[PDB]
């Protein structure tokens, strides 16, 4: 009744910014700015100027890793105690470094594409894209350890990554390094000397975490460098400040308590809505104010679900703090913390778009939404029309300057391109030093085209019908 | 005889397109 579900939706409201609060903490961006400043901005040496972020070559990556890598993970011990054996390290005088650090790599097989019979002389190796089908599965040189002999997905406990060329799986030839910057330099070294990264390689990881005892907040640490068929590297990474620890203080036991209301308001939610569906308007889909809502109550469930599936299942934790000499995985974690992170920020978006249909009090706020409602149709119509030729443009530009400016490598990047294009935030010159013809023909037609005509059209599409429905309401006041 | 064959990881578009434009061409008519 105007006015029982409206106190109950700004309480909804007040719930969901208070959960948001303290999701979003404050001093985060700091910390994982300084490991990110740490990591992917130092030198790989103090004669060169090459970063992580920079790698070019197979070699720059064994200099980066016994190297500016070594330097950032085991740093001073501090000395002022008895440092009985192998002292632990803390990063920033304040970060512990939780386990040991591993690396391990996916190669291919030499046995694997099919040279033509043609020249079947000067091509004597041979390896393919990165594939499943594709992998090598045999020990190769020193076959001594670990470090040179296959280990299944489900002897790691890995998964998938979805890497930018393809997506890698979980096994791979892998290494534990040392709790000390003298043994884990020897590994290193060790495992350079006899190639261990021959030309078959296709990915390498390096991972591991820290803790940060001040603010209660783990943080796991993810690096891929990537080999692609063709030659060259190409580097990632991603720092995720995940947290484990929770019930600590008594924010945390607000929070739960928020958590708890939000799981009742989501209940009365769909019950509610249920009841209204089983017996009143077995159609109930022509408003646009119930598919939102089942979308809200379908993305909060969704949000629920996967936060009790990744608080559930935190055994890894306990597994590590048994032996803190070993490699502590807590990859799904910060994927789980990625995923809900997504769907509770698409929720929050959503509910403000669902505050709308309150704000009709007075009658000079009543217009505008019959303006809108009217013109939505016709917007909708025109707005087709707009995508096919856009998604025209984006698919001619993606196969001609597809190969060459590095901006339209892709199809979804052609897409940000001309929508950067609009904003005026285009150079104009990759375009033109890519092909002197064709290139500033795209561009000016694109331009002139898309601004004009179709800008021109939509603002007279709005227009008209507003001054209809503000005339019409003239007329209809002045006769009544 | 069947097989279940073919674990690997690969799209062909030229299946893809005809499927495609066979149901486009449907779904206009
Ligand atoms: C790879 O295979 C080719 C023939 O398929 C052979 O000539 C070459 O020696 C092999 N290389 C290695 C390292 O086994
Ligand atoms: C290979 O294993 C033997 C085991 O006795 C060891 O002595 C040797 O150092 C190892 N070589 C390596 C790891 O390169
Ligand atoms: C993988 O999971 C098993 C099962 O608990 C565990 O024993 C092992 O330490 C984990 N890691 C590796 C590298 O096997």
């Amino acid at each position: 009744s105007v006015l029982r579900e409206l106190v109950t939706y700004l309480l909804f409201l007040i719930v969901l910014c208070i959960l948001t609060y303290g999701m979003m903490s404050s001093n985060v961006y700091y910390y994982t700015r300084m490991m990110s400043q740490l990591f992917l901005d130092t030198p790989v040496s103090k004669t060169e100027k090459t970063n992580f972020k920079t790698l070019s070559s197979m070699e720059d990556f064994w200099k980066f890793t016994e190297g500016s890598l070594l330097d950032g993970l085991y740093w001073k011990m501090q000395p002022s105690n008895q440092t009985e054996a192998d002292n632990r390290s803390f990063i920033f005088y304040e970060n512990l470094l939780l386990g040991v650090p591993r690396i391990r790599q996916l190669r291919v097989r030499n046995g694997s594409c099919s040279i033509p019979q043609d020249l079947r002389d000067e091509i004597k190796e041979c390896y393919d894209v990165y594939s499943v089908s594709s992998e090598d599965r045999a020990p190769f040189g020193p076959r001594n350890g670990t470090a040179w002999i296959y280990t299944s997905e489900k002897d790691l406990n890995g998964s998938s990554h979805w890497g930018i060329i393809a997506t890698y799986s979980g096994a791979g030839y892998y290494l534990d390094l040392s709790r000390t910057r003298e043994e884990t330099a020897a590994q290193v070294a060790s495992l350079k000397k006899n190639v261990w990264l021959d030309r078959g390689t296709r990915a390498t990881f390096i991972d591991f975490s820290v803790y940060n005892a001040n603010i209660n907040l783990f943080c796991v640490v993810r690096l891929l460098v990537e080999f692609p068929a063709t030659g060259g590297v190409i580097p990632s990474w991603q720092f995720q400040p995940l947290k484990l620890i929770r019930y600590v203080t008594t924010f945390d036991f607000f929070l739960a308590a928020c958590e708890i209301i939000f799981c009742f308001f989501i209940f009365y939610y769909v019950v509610e809505e249920i009841l209204e569906i089983r017996i009143h308007k077995l159609h109930y889909f022509r408003s646009f104010w119930n598919c939102l809502d089942v979308v809200i109550v379908v993305l909060s469930v969704v949000a629920i679900g996967i936060n009790i599936y990744r608080t559930s299942n935190v055994e890894v934790l306990l597994q590590f703090l048994e032996d803190q000499n070993t490699f502590p995985n807590f990859e799904h974690l910060a994927y789980w913390q990625i995923q809900f992170n997504n769907i509770a920020a698409v929720t929050v978006f959503f509910v403000w778009i669902k505050l709308f249909k309150f704000i009709n009090f007075n009658r000079t706020m009543s217009q505008l939404s019959t303006t809108m409602s009217r013109c939505a149709k016709d917007l909708f119509g025109f707005a087709i029309m707009f995508f096919i030729i856009f998604l025209a443009y984006a698919q001619l530009a993606y196969l001609v300057f597809g190969t060459q400016v590095d901006d339209f490598s892709t199809f979804q990047e052609c897409i940000f391109t001309q929508f950067r294009i609009i904003l005026g935030d285009i150079n104009f010159a990759e375009i033109e030093e890519a092909n002197r013809v064709l290139g500033p023909i795209y561009f000016t037609t694109f331009v002139f085209f898309m601004f004009f005509i179709l800008l021109n059209m939509f603002l007279a599409i709005i227009n008209d019908t507003y001054s209809e429905v503000k005339s019409d309401l003239a007329q209809q006041k002045a006769e009544m | 005889r069947f097989v279940f064959p073919e674990p690997t990881a690969d799209v062909n578009y030229i299946v893809m397109l005809t499927c495609a434009v066979c149901l486009v061409t449907y779904m206009v008519m």
